[PDB]
């Protein structure tokens, strides 16, 4: 289907890692 | 009467092993060194990744 | 092909990797493999967000090391959905339910159905993990938190699928699944040897990494023989005799990995291409071990869940009784390695039954996978006829007989050998376990074969 390349996979993997990291940091901020 | 099939399978096993090509000392050394290099690379890369990520895991959680 | 056609509209919704147009240079392949490995290793340490409590008992601990899994992280499902989808697709193809096809359209449909099934298994396993008591009580966490965790696992599984496909399509050296399994096993072995984590139970600070513990004990007690024997014979923490047994098991499986039957084959169509066809003793490389480990782990999990939900029933007691929970009686007890040599002496029947089960299951899985995976003597003879290859000494008509006299025996004895290696590693207490060490060494051998193929071609 969505025939994509390797860089659009590496970038999305790093984006997901950054997204979960930002989720954890935002949770830390909102807990206090 | 399952003794006969088992004996036949065992005889085939030793026959095949007799005509199998066992690794030589040079071949065994080459494979062992390659496996050691691969194990070192992957295991130590993962070990350092885990060691780096322990403090961040402590910080975020 | 009807089953693939009806699911094609659903199979044309998931992305796929671009096929490389120039052949990828070995250095670029190594770079891509390293990038994917780093991505996976970073993902397997990042915890999930919606986890409320990771204090409950874990029911899938058994084969976590070989599933490339890590509880509470993004890579908690690991390789389970991809391997399950591959297994079911191979079963469908071999048992003649679908057709893989020699057409790129048929290949595209096959590889789309495989990934669709993998994603469905990802969703199902994420739901199971959420709803079987992990992360805390799902009712306490809430539907929103459960959905968020499921989405995180869904995206992680999608990422694993994309990296595995990237490595398969030609950007990487080999396969993503094998690389992840071997990397996790090697990481576990290295961690149980060189870790800096310190645990104190009254005696004092003591690193749980075996070699670091040896060095620390030598420094603390000034080369004392008591310190040496504590470093080698440490029951409560990883010790050095476990490392020695691990190295011995690596050496023995390396020696048995090079066992192979060299068939002298001559080509009759393109005359002059004399070559050799190798029939490895480990015919099915590690499929019997993977199948047996998956079956045993599924049986353990089913037994635990049945003893939890249906406590008091006689049937669940016969299927296995528990007391990390370990089996004490029932069917699951006989499928578990004996705790120690004293356990073997106390119940020799249990040890004999365990060894017999391991060897028989491995042999049966091997001799069944040679028929389901298209590596049976008839299939090998068929490809010999298709490619014109003939054995030198024997006639062209006597090609199937020679393969029938070797391949079934090779597969069965490879099953016995690869089950005996696992049993020996378990008995010797080797870091990584029989399954882990065997998988790691076989995958490293595959990567070494890739190296010696591509470097020789270059
Ligand atoms: C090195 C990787 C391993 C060893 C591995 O990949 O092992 C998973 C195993 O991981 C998975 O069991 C899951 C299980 O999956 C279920 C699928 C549906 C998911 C929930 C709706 C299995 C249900 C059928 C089992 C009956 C048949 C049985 O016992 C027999 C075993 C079986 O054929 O099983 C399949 C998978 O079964 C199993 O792959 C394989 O052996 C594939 C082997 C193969 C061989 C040749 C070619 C290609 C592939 O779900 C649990 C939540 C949990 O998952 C986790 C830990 O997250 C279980 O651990």
């Amino acid at each position: 289907g969505l025939k994509v390349g390797p860089v659009p996979v590496l970038v999305m993997s790093l984006l997901f890692i950054a997204s979960v990291f930002m989720l954890h940091i935002w949770g830390k901020y909102t807990r206090s | 009467q399952f003794v006969e099939p088992s004996r036949q399978f065992v005889k085939d096993s030793i026959r095949l092993v007799k005509r199998c090509t066992k690794p030589d000392r040079k071949e065994f050394q080459k494979i062992a060194m390659a496996t050691a290099i691969g194990f070192a690379i992957m295991g130590f890369i993962g070990f350092f990744v885990k060691l780096i990520h322990i403090p961040i895991n402590n910080i975020i959680v | 092909i009807k089953f693939l056609e009806v699911i094609k509209p659903f199979c044309v919704i998931l992305p796929e990797i671009q096929k490389p147009e120039r052949k990828i240079q070995f250095k670029e392949k190594v770079l891509w493999t390293a990038i994917t490995l780093f991505i996976f290793l970073v993902c397997c340490q990042i915890p999930l967000f919606g986890i409320m409590s990771s204090d409950s008992a874990d029911p899938f601990y058994w084969m976590r090391v070989i599933l490339a899994s890590n509880r509470g992280t993004l890579m908690e499902l690991g390789i389970s959905p991809i391997v399950t989808s591959g297994l079911i697709m191979q079963l469908l193809a071999g048992a003649k339910i679908i057709e893989v096809g020699d057409t790129p359209k048929d290949r595209a449909l096959f590889n789309g159905a495989q990934k669709l099934f993998g994603m469905i298994i990802t969703i199902g396993q994420s739901i199971v993990y959420v709803m079987t008591g992990m992360y805390g009580d799902p009712s306490e966490m809430g539907a929103g938190i459960c959905l968020l965790i499921t989405i995180q696992l869904f995206v992680a599984g999608l990422i694993v699928l994309l990296l595995d496909e990237l490595l398969q399509k030609g950007y990487g050296l080999g396969s993503g699944i094998s690389l992840f399994i071997a990397t996790n096993i090697c990481e576990t072995i290295v961690w149980k040897a060189f870790s800096p984590t310190t645990v104190n139970t009254g005696r004092g600070m003591e690193f749980e990494g075996a070699i670091i513990a040896l060095f620390h004990l030598l420094a603390t007690r000034t080369d004392k023989v008591r310190a040496l024997r504590e470093a080698f014979y440490r029951q409560n923490l990883p010790n050095l005799m476990n490392l020695i047994a691990t190295i011995f098991v690596f050496a023995v499986v390396i020696y048995f990995q090079g066992f192979r039957y060299e068939l002298p084959i001559r080509s009759t169509k393109v005359r002059g291409q004399i070559g050799i066809y190798p029939i490895k003793l480990f015919y099915t490389s590690n499929i019997p071990i993977i199948l047996q480990s998956a079956l045993v782990s599924n049986l353990y999990v089913i037994s635990q869940m049945l003893s939890a939900r249906f406590s008091g029933n006689l049937l669940v007691s016969l299927l296995g009784t528990w007391s990390r929970a370990y089996p004490v009686g029932g069917l699951c007890y006989y499928l578990s390695p004996p705790e120690s040599f004293g356990s073997v002496l106390e119940d020799p029947v249990h040890a004999v039954v365990y060894i017999v089960f391991m060897l028989g299951s491995c042999a049966f899985f091997s001799k069944t996978w040679i028929e389901v995976s298209g590596s049976s003597p008839r299939d090998i003879a068929k490809q010999f006829k298709d490619q014109g290859m003939v054995i030198n000494g024997k006639r062209e008509t006597s090609i199937y007989r020679e393969l029938k006299k070797i391949i079934p025996t090779a597969a069965a004895f490879g099953g016995l050998c690869i089950g005996a290696l696992s049993v020996l590693a378990d008995f010797l207490g080797a870091i990584g376990s029989g399954t882990g060490i065997l998988l790691a060494v076989t995958i490293i051998y595959q990567y070494f074969e890739i190296f010696v193929k591509e470097q020789s071609e270059v």
